[PDB]
DNA sequence: GTGCATACCGCCAAGAGAAAAGAAAACCCA
RNA sequence: GAAAAG
DNA sequence: TGGGTTTTCTTTTCTCTTGGCGGTATGCAC
């Protein structure tokens, strides 16, 4: 959660927002809207502009001034990051849901599969961009909160540690982990900006960085379904929980599958590491165990 | 203390000792002779065990060896290593000669004759064999007369403890014999340490595929069996190899018990493992547990302690028998110790990462051991062997965590074949005996298993040591009113227990208590799926505790049995047998009535109709004479709900607590419709209970008269409630934030009750934080039907909030001796100290909070599980939990001193008291009598400045620093400063109806 | 006297298992 | 993750 | 002074910390 008042090079950042030059119903969710130069830098591309600011303070002159927008504003009180109740008794204006703001907005897109509905523009905190950014695959995989109409592009600024990290490969094999393969296969996450974190000003550090949050129609399988998804992910974190084993001791630790025929099924052989796994292995890995109907005992999970 | 590794070496020593391998012992001792790394980590313990070992045989070339041993390292031979060579010298039968030069030997290096045979811990026949030798030489030597047993004298139990006086003990209703033969029964159940009971389940019907899958499971134990063992023979050739060569194998300590019984207690935790698995560690913890206790019992089988405990207690049993008759009255500790008392020294622990080898130990050979088929659909179709246990982790935040697992084809093998039986460990059930009296912090509770005095989470604890550096005479009045709690013979009621099992086994009554089983449970979609899950685990978890209790019931329903009686660490009392007791829910406390009946007299029956009304929720602010008034109107609902239970008008199940106020039905049934009431012999408990026995003994403290007007400490015709007060004053705000532009003011209605503020207006003397006071407010709001579910953390709010309000310049005195209390406590845990006090009956109380827990690791196979030490070893009191704990922590001390004294003086009139936590049973005709003791017992116990008791033993014992002072006067000064009492006089409370009722 | 095997300790990354819903304020490390 | 007793 | 952490206490049933690498010290064969 930072304001930022720096316009530096705004206006690029606005046209690779703005994708094709032709269609203005490309909406802008932009996240904490705090002094308002960056919401009027989004303002000179020309297509609409929604705030969801959640700050009390900052909140009332968001309101004001949007007559001489002449329409290009919605302001709606909440945040992006909690969206759909999971302890909750009724609404507050710090947190809202999905259906409300996409009632507000007007906007549903039935069909996944189709061209993307909506774009999301926003930030990570200083500490927290873990948690965070393992919600928005909690809600990616399993259609939930923004993911849970259509495939919202979710470009967003984050943490250079984790565009390490979430990158890596076997490739730079210190830091990896399961993140890093949720990610990297969920969306195609290119370069866009390479801004300094501390250039950016707060109402020595590691560089911020901005990154695509795209999901990919490969995503959803026959195999890999939206409600497996928890089978799926108690292999990625058992299999980096020990990390300099071979894949046929954590299958034994995790399936009662004969390891060495799924390995055999797989490709590799038998003294293959999990760290030596590229981020479509884990997926082949997980859906190499499914078609063997007639073993129907398939997880530890 | 001595390093890790001399640990397991002083371990290894004392385990070959009582395994009687003495060549391995040896060995291992010649082996880390010749190297000083090592030679080093051994101590004048160890050569003392091999010492007394190679005594023990009667084998004088390796005394000798083990001699210059000691002497070769320049260690000086120790008490126990000449009376080691006493021992070897009478029983080998030495010259009179070379003991007397032994002798003379001895009394010149400075040796203490009479010291060696009292502060020596030695068995009777070591000290025979060591007199034996000191009496061949000098015969006109002998031990000191025992002295007659110490009588406490205090002020408190002055009264108790006095022979000049006129006593009536009651006596139990079974005879001399019977009593022997239950005796053997329970000393059958302890010897088997296991239990096995009929599930009281619905049976299902034999099927092919029942029976099938029941001779596959037989068949895979079986091989199971013969795995278990050709490992456990394996890993012990391996490990005495290991031996042979110098090193720490756990030998003996799988020799220690059979290779079956080690196979059956490795095949038992196998049968008993959820379908969701335990953690490893758990495992771990129990596998060690189980070891020791099964070793205790085997030990003192083949000892001979066994029947020395026969002999006492054939003997002890003629002062509770009703026909036999001792010479002089006496307690039952006191008739233990004046018959010849058996010797039973305390059993030290294992080495806690010794424990956790031998937990890992047997946990990998048995998850190694066992393999099943992988494909159970074809038993003719060739199958690979897959292991029954699987180990997976799970992940909670940071914390990884590791689980052992079962086969999903194993698990759905156990309930395809449904077993008819159960098992619990011994000590997890009622004693068909009387247990022993507790004659010390060692000896009690069960006949054959050690039980501990004080309840710990931690298995090294401080609690016990600080029972033992007390006085002796001390903790008599609480070991005796232990003794008395475990001395109350208990039945089932029989008639509650059919119409539960009426309804478990059918579809479930859950508004009554009784549970209804996951096939009656419901069965975007994901949302469904998970929401069936939680409410179908939630349900089994419930069935699976009542099947528990419920089948433990069934098994002791034509037994009398008695649960003997533990402490936690502030004094409270807690039956030691866990699932069926009388803590318990409603339906266990219907079950369980007193098996000794009184007559009623010719005020028993009202006290009965009293309490039917107490348990029914209403008339709880009204007189005795308008409870008995409306009792004697309701009398015919009262009737049916007895005769005609779930066929009739069902009144009974709109009482607040329906299956007891169901069996006092029946019981006022029965009485009314005696030929003469006074003489119907009643069994059921009549309860009395303190209205906020906190705020009671606060005030009590405090002298406050508005406070003891406000608990029923001043006489009063009617009862009276805080809770009901404060309540009103809620609803008051409530209404005047009604019409306003509030929602919750409108939500709430008539839902502001005395239940919704009870838990907080009773707790609030204890230090409350307000957001605990949400969760305190919501769980009583969310079982609610009629409250919307959208407004309960609106609702929680609104109530955390008007009742502090409401609760503003109210308990004035109550509130200063909790600040004085808090800061005390804040000041004692700031200065790196642990909250310590004494009771008025002498009871030594601690507080076990620390943080910062010192924690290790051990080196694995499988993986590597953390333990950690808590024994003192943690140096950083817990000032937030002190402070939490400190208020409640001394009225809790206070209440069960109160509960002590009343039973001791009750004890003395022939009454039968036992006692949930401030709520006194006793029977029918007894009430009064019980209400009268419990009165002077207060007035007794509050007489005493309780207050300034605690501040100068709070000075003498945390205020004596020789440089610390300087700093700590702010501390000095504090407990100094207790608030003066008020102008409360408390010989009106022996005067007040309404302080129990 | 030198190199290798063994055991012990530190130490940060654990993927700070999603609650980043939440009215509430005091305590300990930085 | 739930339930119960004080 | 600014920021991470817990929320009155006890007891019981159900069923919630491990792993990998690197550096340092120590003991033993040639
Ligand atoms: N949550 C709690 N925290 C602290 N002490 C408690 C708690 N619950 C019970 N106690 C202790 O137990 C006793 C109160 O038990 P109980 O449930 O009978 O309440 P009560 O206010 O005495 O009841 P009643 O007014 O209905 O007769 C007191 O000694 C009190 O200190
Ligand atoms: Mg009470």
């Amino acid at each position: 959660k930072r304001y930022v008042t720096d316009r530096r090079l705004a206006e690029t950042l606005a046209q690779i927002y703005l994708g094709k030059p032709s269609r203005p119903p490309h909406l802008l969710l932009e996240c904490n809207p705090g002094p308002g130069i960056l919401t009027q830098a989004l303002l000179e591309a020309g297509a609409k502009v929604v705030a969801l600011e959640s700050d009390k303070t900052f909140i009332p002159h968001l309101e004001s001034l949007g007559k001489n927008l002449d329409g290009k504003l919605r302001v709606i009180h909440c945040d992006f990051f909690k969206l759909d109740p999971r302890s909750g008794g009724v609404i507050k204006p710090p947190a809202m849901s999905s259906r409300g703001l996409f009632k507000n907005l007007g906007i549903e897109a039935v069909p996944w599969t189709a061209d993307i509905p909506l774009k999301v523009v926003g930030m990570f905190p200083s500490r927290g961009e873990k948690r965070a950014l393992w919600k928005l695959a909690y809600d990616l995989y399993s259609c939930t909160s923004i993911y849970k109409f259509g495939r919202i592009e979710v470009n967003m600024f984050i943490g250079e540690k984790e565009f390490q990290k979430l990158m890596a490969d076997p490739g730079n094999p210190d830091l990896y982990h399961v993140l890093s393969v949720i990610w990297q296969l969920a969306c195609e996450i290119k370069v866009l900006h390479m801004e300094p974190w501390s250039s950016f000003d707060i109402y020595l550090q590691q560089k911020l960085y901005l990154i695509q949050m795209i999901p990919r129609q490969n995503l959803f399988t026959k195999n890999l379904t939206p409600m497996n998804y928890n089978i799926f992910f108690h292999l990625l974190k058992h299999c980096f929980g020990r990390r300099s084993a071979t894949v046929i001791d954590h299958l034994r630790s995790l399936t009662p599958l004969d390891a060495r025929d799924i390995l055999m099924q797989i490709g590799k052989q038998e003294d293959e590491k999990v760290v030596n796994m590229h981020p479509q292995d884990f997926k082949t890995l997980f859906e190499t165990i499914e078609r063997s109907k007639d073993c129907a005992y398939k997880w530890l999970y | 203390q001595l390093s890790g590794q001399q640990q397991r070496l002083l371990a290894f020593f004392k385990c070959c000792l009582l395994t009687d391998q003495l060549p391995l012992a040896h060995h291992l001792l010649v082996v880390h002779h010749g190297q000083r790394q090592k030679r080093k980590l051994l101590t004048l313990d160890m050569y003392n065990a091999v010492m007394l070992g190679w005594a023990r045989q009667g084998a004088f070339k390796e005394l000798v060896y083990v001699l210059f041993m000691v002497k070769d390292a320049g260690l000086t031979p120790d008490l126990l290593s000449y009376a080691a060579a006493l021992q070897c010298m009478g029983r080998q039968d030495q010259d009179a000669g070379t003991i007397e030069r032994c002798l003379e030997q001895m009394s010149q290096e400075g040796l203490k004759l009479q010291a060696l045979f009292t502060a020596v811990l030695l068995s009777e026949e070591d000290r025979a064999t060591v007199l034996k030798a000191v009496h061949k030489v000098k015969p006109t030597f002998s031990l000191p007369p025992q002295l007659p047993p110490p009588v406490n004298t205090s002020k408190l139990l002055r009264d108790v403890y006095a022979k000049d006086g006129r006593v009536s003990y009651p006596k139990l209703h079974l005879p001399l014999k019977t009593l022997q033969c239950l005796f053997e029964k329970q000393l059958h159940m302890e010897l088997a340490s296991r239990v096995c009971v009929v599930s009281v389940e619905k049976p299902t019907l034999p099927s092919k595929e029942v029976k099938h899958a029941r001779k596959t499971l037989k068949t895979l134990r079986d091989q199971w069996e013969k795995a278990l063992c050709r490992a456990l023979r394996e890993t012990k050739n391996r490990l005495e190899r290991e031996v042979y060569e110098g090193r720490f194998s756990l030998y003996p300590f799988l020799c220690l018990l059979d290779e079956r019984e080690v196979v059956r207690m490795l095949l038992q935790v196998l049968q008993a493992l959820p379908a969701q698995g335990e953690s490893f560690t758990t495992l771990a913890r129990e596998l060690s547990a189980r070891t020791f206790s099964r070793h205790v019992v085997q030990r003192q089988r083949v000892s001979g302690q066994v029947q020395a405990l026969q002999n006492h207690y054939r003997k002890y049993l003629c002062l509770l028998a009703s026909d036999a008759e001792v010479p002089e009255p006496c307690l039952p500790r006191q008739y233990w110790e004046e018959l010849g008392a058996p010797e039973a020294l305390r059993e030290q622990p294992w080495p806690l990462p010794v424990q956790m080898e031998l937990g890992k130990l047997l946990a990998e050979m048995l998850v190694q051991a066992t393999q099943m088929p992988c494909s159970l659909d074809k038993p003719h179709r060739s199958s690979r062997l897959v292991p029954v246990l699987y180990h997976v982790y799970s992940f909670r935040n940071v914390q990884q965590i590791g689980i052992l697992k079962p086969h999903p084809a194993y698990v759905q093998l156990l309930e395809k074949a449904a077993e008819p039986t159960l098992t619990f460990e011994a000590v997890d059930v009622p004693m068909l005996c009387p247990p022993l009296p507790w004659t010390s912090p060692h000896s009690g509770a069960f006949l054959l298993s050690p039980t501990k005095l004080m309840r710990t989470v931690e298995g090294a604890t401080q609690h016990q040591e600080l029972l033992e550096t007390c006085p002796p005479t001390a903790l008599h009045g609480a070991l005796d009113a232990l003794t008395q709690l475990g001395n109350c013979a208990w039945r089932v009621n029989g008639r509650v227990l059919d119409l539960v099992l009426q309804l478990f086994q059918a579809k479930g009554c859950p508004q009554l208590g009784v549970p209804a089983p996951p096939s009656e449970a419901p069965q975007e979609l994901r949302r469904e799926l998970a929401h069936c899950q939680k409410v179908a685990r939630e349900m089994h978890s419930l069935r699976a505790e009542a099947l528990y209790r419920l089948s433990l019931a069934q098994h002791l329903r034509d037994r009398v049995f008695w649960l003997p009686h533990n402490m936690d660490f502030r004094g409270r009392t807690y039956p030691c047998p866990p699932h069926f007791n009388h803590l318990g829910s409603d339906v266990a406390r219907a079950l369980l009535e007193f098996a000794q009946g009184r007559p009623l007299g010719p005020h028993g029956l009202d006290w009965l109709k009293i309490h039917l009304v107490n348990l029914t929720g209403l008339k709880k602010r009204e007189p005795l004479r308008k409870r008995l008034a409306f009792a004697e109107e309701v009398m015919d609902d009262i009737l049916d709900s007895a005769d005609q239970p779930l066929t009739g008008r069902k009144w009974w199940m709109g009482a607040e607590e329906p299956w007891q106020t169901l069996a006092c039905c029946m019981e006022v049934a029965n009485a009314v419709r005696a030929s003469d009431p006074a003489a119907y012999v009643s069994h059921l408990p009549v309860h009395q209970d303190g209205s906020c026995n906190g705020l009671q003994h606060y005030a009590a403290l405090g002298r406050d008269s508005v406070g003891a007007a406000s608990v029923n400490l001043e006489p009063s015709d009617v009862p009276q409630d805080v809770y009901s007060g404060v309540a009103a004053q809620v609803e008051v705000f409530r209404r005047q934030d009604a019409q306003r532009g509030m929602r919750v003011a409108q939500v709430l209605e008539g839902f502001i009750t005395r239940k919704v503020v009870k838990q907080t207006v009773m707790t609030v003397v204890y230090g409350v934080t307000r957001y605990g006071g949400r969760l305190q407010i919501e769980k009583r709001l969310r079982e609610l039907s009629d409250f919307p579910q959208e407004f309960v953390w609106e609702a929680s709010h609104y109530l955390v909030r008007q009742v502090f309000k409401s609760l503003q310049e109210m308990f004035s005195g109550t509130r200063a001796i909790q600040h004085w209390l808090t800061e005390s406590a804040r000041l004692i845990s700031h200065m790196g100290s642990v909250v310590e006090w004494v009771t008025p009956l002498g009871v030594p109380v601690i507080q076990p909070y620390r943080l910062d827990s010192k924690v290790k690791q051990i080196g694995g196979g499988i993986q590597s599980i953390t333990y950690t030490h808590n024994g003192d070893i943690s140096r950083k009191p817990n000032t937030r939990k002190q402070k939490n704990g400190f208020p409640p922590n001394f009225i809790h001390s206070l209440d069960s001193s109160h509960m002590m004294l009343t039973a001791l003086h009750c004890y003395r009139k022939g009454l039968t008291f036992v006692s949930v936590h401030d709520c006194y049973w006793t029977h029918a005709a007894d009430v009064s009598v019980m209400n009268q003791v419990c009165r002077e017992q207060f007035v007794r116990l509050h007489s005493e400045p309780i207050l300034q008791d605690l501040s100068r033993f709070l000075v003498k014992r945390f205020c004596s620093e020789p440089q610390k002072i300087l700093e700590a006067s702010q501390l000095k000064e504090t407990l100094q400063a207790v608030p003066k009492p008020g102008a409360f006089d408390l010989e009106q409370v022996k005067r007040s109806t309404y302080f129990f009722s």
